[PDB]
């Protein structure tokens, strides 16, 4: 479908480029258990 | 292209024929690109011409 000079009479194939992706990384909550209390014992000193 | 090869192999009984011999024998050009559009009366006219 060219002209007498070989130039195309049709409109070229345009192609919408891709939108650059939005970067996304992993975000996680820190997890951890408490610590159990040590064994108890009556000391040498009174309470105060 | 494939239909033309098989046409001159089976119908025209002359597989060595050129593909333009289909044009001359059938009054239609097959080597056109897929964008060349014409009406139908106009193609009949070009054929009889």
């Amino acid at each position: 479908n060219l002209s007498i000079d070989g130039q195309p009479l049709s409109l070229p194939v345009f192609a919408a480029p891709a939108d650059p992706a939005a970067l996304l990384s992993a975000a996680a909550a820190a997890s951890g258990g408490s610590k159990p209390l040590p064994s108890a014992d009556i000391p040498a000193m009174r309470f105060p | 292209e494939a239909l033309s090869g098989e046409y001159r192999s089976l119908v025209m009984n002359n597989p060595v024929a050129d593909r333009d011999d289909i044009w001359r024998n059938l009054l239609v050009d097959g080597k056109v690109s897929a964008e060349i559009t014409t009406t139908l009366l106009a193609d009949a006219i070009a054929g009889i011409q």
